[PDB]
């Protein structure tokens, strides 16, 4: 469907629903939780507003196997349309850990819904470093020069962090700490150029 | 059986197709889940059934438990005639599905169309076999495709299923030539299957 | 009434596949559609090429169009009209098919559920611009491949066959003209989504992959003769009496030999005609090929006139027309100082890596990373007391 996808804002908001609602749907130990992701798109920055839980259930042995209430996405979404109706399906977070090729089939059963191809947003939970928890990924279908009679995969995409108005004074009234991605002193950024250089190193 | 939630598989495969069973065999089946529907409901009224496919390569949801006939035959609507059956995969899922009840009171029942061969390893299906007596969920297997070109594999796998208990499995083999596929399941037990204990 | 037909075929057919036809009517009384179905297919691989199998086949799928999925039905209409010698038969029958399915759609979406009837109008335009082709009438089956272009693409899941059959029609077309740029990419493609049927002939798979390499030698801007070998395409047969002078020509443009060019070329100029007509491009794609290579591998960025004209057994006087053609192609950019007597560069298109050239790029980045983390060090030690 939509080839649009070029970049992927995402608000502080959905990483705080992940997170949350993670516990509160109370899934541990790389049992997985499937919602929906809301926000806009047929635009070429994809602006990711907002999120809610769905149940899921999934099987431990498999990840062939898996219980997804198809008729609870379709009751919830009407409500939600109510509050704000700017807002569509796009897609789906997935909680962590890290890729699947499971994926890609989990994918295709949200994109009958959505009349976008769904935007496979892994907020990875664990919040392993300080550097972005959140790789995106979309499901694409492409020719590839090897041989390979038509190949199904998953392309990175780059992911940064947008908030609203409302979010960022949201954020900054949080906030206590004295900061340090602040660079603004001699100090903040004496300490910012080292920091750099390991960055590089370690990659 | 009165208080009942039951998971139909609809199998969707390339020997649905053929028209071995009125008027095809595929087209056969989407008045034998009406008849199912009806059938099960007035037994009891607070039954429910869902209907989950074993067709395609991953089965998929069309619906869960309802009581409302056209909500499943909406779903009858989308499905792939190109699929084919992977019963093992069916069976799990099917199991899970069943877990989340109204009530915890109904049994656990799967009712399966099988219209091709099980494509699975017979080392799978005695795994299977014994998994599925373990967590109390009994199997009823309405057969005529296996009985084409195959032994009935099936059957081993109902006898050690059923054990004297209130769930009982059944092999249910039906005529394969003209009789309406409907009509023999509605002659066989399927609500006046009786227990075991 | 078709069991009249069918003793017809086996009069004319081999004893060997005198079998065949009495199953095929066996497998249809019972109407078993599956093994009917699969049974075609087999025939239609070796016996296409007799006139049975048009005939048979084109009445059984007639006479049980709806029976059989319809995907395979139109797969086995394409396969007797390919074969046929009459344009004016295959188009007849072709829009006869593509009208009925209009009505079908109408009656079969309600009666299955779903069931798609548009695998089937796509292939058959295909086919139809195909047809035209032949006939030389090459304006209108570049219009009708437009359209469908804009058509297929929109259709957002495709299935893999519907676009191989729109790239055979496409190559075929610009092969016709004997443009080596335009056949070479888009054959490239029609290989890669290629059915993992075999039943497309040895043979055909074969010749297809010579008129790349021919288009290949005679080019301006193709240096992928390291792709085809790394492609099935040749990788399977190497044996071939073809696959000898015609890969050994290819592996010497790589390395830039100039003397196997020229040994090889006095020979099969002969052969083949039309690299006598493009004698001048066949010599000038060893040239440009070596000066690209020395530049790659070469980690400085400038290199004397000197090195390139011992290099390429050419004079000085050539050098300078070469360097200013390859700018020209955009192969690379850079600047010419005639009073250095230097050719700086400062682009260069992407290229295949080979395995040697893996190995190299890991030290030029085992250097680098001792030369960041020297410096970490340093920085780290002096100003301590400040960090925070």
């Amino acid at each position: 469907m939509s080839l649009q996808h070029e970049k992927v804002t995402i608000a502080p908001l959905v990483l705080l629903s992940a997170l949350d609602h993670y516990e509160r749907t109370q899934t541990k130990e790389n049992k997985r939780c499937v919602g929906v992701i809301l926000g806009d798109a047929n635009s070429s920055t994809i602006r990711v507003t907002n999120s809610f839980a769905l149940p899921f259930e999934e099987d431990e042995k498999n990840s062939d196997v898996w219980f997804l209430d198809h008729n609870y996405i379709e009751n919830m979404n009407e409500m939600c349309k109510k509050i704000n109706a700017k807002e569509k399906l796009i897609g789906w977070y997935h909680s962590g850990p890290k890729l699947r090729a499971s994926d890609l089939k989990i994918n295709e059963l949200f994109k009958k819904y959505t009349q976008n191809n769904p935007l496979l947003l892994i907020v990875d939970v664990k919040q392993q470093g300080v550097g972005l928890p959140t790789d995106a990924y979309v499901a694409i279908e492409q020719v590839k020069d090897d041989g390979t009679s038509t190949e199904k995969t998953f392309l990175h995409l780059p992911c940064t962090i947008e908030a609203e108005e409302a979010e960022e004074i949201g954020v900054e009234h949080l906030l206590r700490d004295v900061r340090d991605q602040a660079a603004g002193g001699l100090s903040i950024r004496l300490t910012n150029q080292l920091k750099s250089l390991k960055g590089l190193q370690s990659k | 059986m009165v208080l009942e939630a039951t998971v139909l598989v609809i199998d969707n495969s390339e020997y649905s197709r053929n028209g071995d069973f009125p008027r095809t065999r595929f087209e056969a089946q989407i008045d034998s889940v009406e008849f199912i529907f009806q059938a099960k409901r007035n037994s009891n009224p607070e039954n429910t059934v869902g209907l989950i496919s074993g067709a395609g390569a991953n089965p998929r949801v069309l619906s869960t438990f309802t009581a409302e006939f056209g909500k499943i035959l909406a779903g009858l609507h989308d499905t792939q005639i190109e699929g084919k059956l992977h019963m093992a995969t069916a069976l799990q899922i099917a199991q899970l599905t069943l877990k989340h009840r109204q009530n915890k009171v109904q049994h656990q029942r799967i009712v399966a169309f099988v219209c091709s061969p099980i494509s699975d390893s017979r080392d799978e299906l005695i795994r299977l076999a014994k998994t599925l007596k373990k967590n109390n969920v009994a199997v009823d297997i309405i057969n005529f495709g296996e009985i084409e070109q195959n032994t009935e594999l099936l059957d081993e796998f109902i006898a050690a299923v059923n054990n004297p208990q209130e769930e009982t499995s059944h092999l249910l083999t039906v005529t394969p030539g003209p009789r309406l596929l409907y009509e023999n399941i509605a002659s066989s037990p399927i609500i006046l299957e009786e227990g075991s204990s | 009434e078709i069991d009249t037909i069918l003793s017809t075929l086996r009069m004319e057919a081999d004893p060997s596949l005198h079998p065949l036809f009495e199953q095929f009517e066996k497998f249809y009384e019972e109407k078993l559609w599956f093994q009917l179905s699969e049974s075609l297919t087999k025939f239609f691989d070796d016996a296409k090429s007799t006139p049975l199998r048009l005939r048979l086949y084109d009445n059984f799928v007639s006479k049980f169009y709806d029976k059989i999925n319809q995907l395979s039905v139109v797969k086995y209409l394409l396969a007797s009209l390919k074969d046929s010698k009459d344009f004016d038969e295959s188009l007849k029958y072709l829009d006869d098919l593509k009208a009925q399915f209009q009505e079908l759609d109408s009656k079969k979406q309600r009666n299955n559920g779903s069931k798609d009837h548009g695998d089937g109008i796509l292939l058959i335009d295909s086919e139809i611009a195909r047809t035209y082709l032949l006939k030389n009438d090459l304006v209108k089956a570049r219009d009708l491949l437009d359209d469908l272009e804009k058509t297929l693409d929109k259709k957002d899941s495709i299935p893999l066959r519907i676009t191989n059959s729109f790239y055979s029609t496409n190559s075929q077309y610009f092969k016709f003209k004997n443009d080596f740029n335009s056949f070479y990419y888009t054959s490239l493609l029609y290989l890669s989504t290629l059915e993992p049927s075999t039943s497309i002939t040895l043979a055909e798979r074969q010749q297809l992959a010579y008129d790349l390499s021919i288009s290949a030698l005679l080019g301006d801007k193709i240096y992928n003769f390291g792709e085809l070998l790394h492609h099935p395409i040749m990788e399977t047969i190497v044996n071939d009496s073809n696959y000898d002078w015609l890969f050994q020509l290819l592996n010497a443009l790589t390395v830039g030999d100039f003397d196997k060019f020229d040994s090889l070329i006095k020979v099969q100029i002969s052969k083949i005609p039309i690299l006598a007509q493009h004698e001048s491009f066949l010599r000038q794609k060893i040239c440009l090929m070596t000066l690209i290579e020395t530049v790659f591998v070469k980690n400085i960025r400038m290199l004397s006139f000197e090195d390139i004209s011992k290099a390429t057994h050419l004079p000085k006087d050539n050098v300078e027309h070469l360097v200013m053609r390859a700018i020209s192609l955009g192969l690379l950019k850079g600047s010419i100082d005639q009073v250095n007597e230097l050719v700086t560069i400062s682009w260069v298109q992407p290229r295949i890596i080979s395995g040697d050239q893996i190995t190299k790029m890991k030290d030029r980045l085992v250097e680098w990373n001792d030369q960041v983390e020297k410096l970490g060090k340093k920085m780290e030690a002096r100003g301590q007391s400040i960090w925070v």
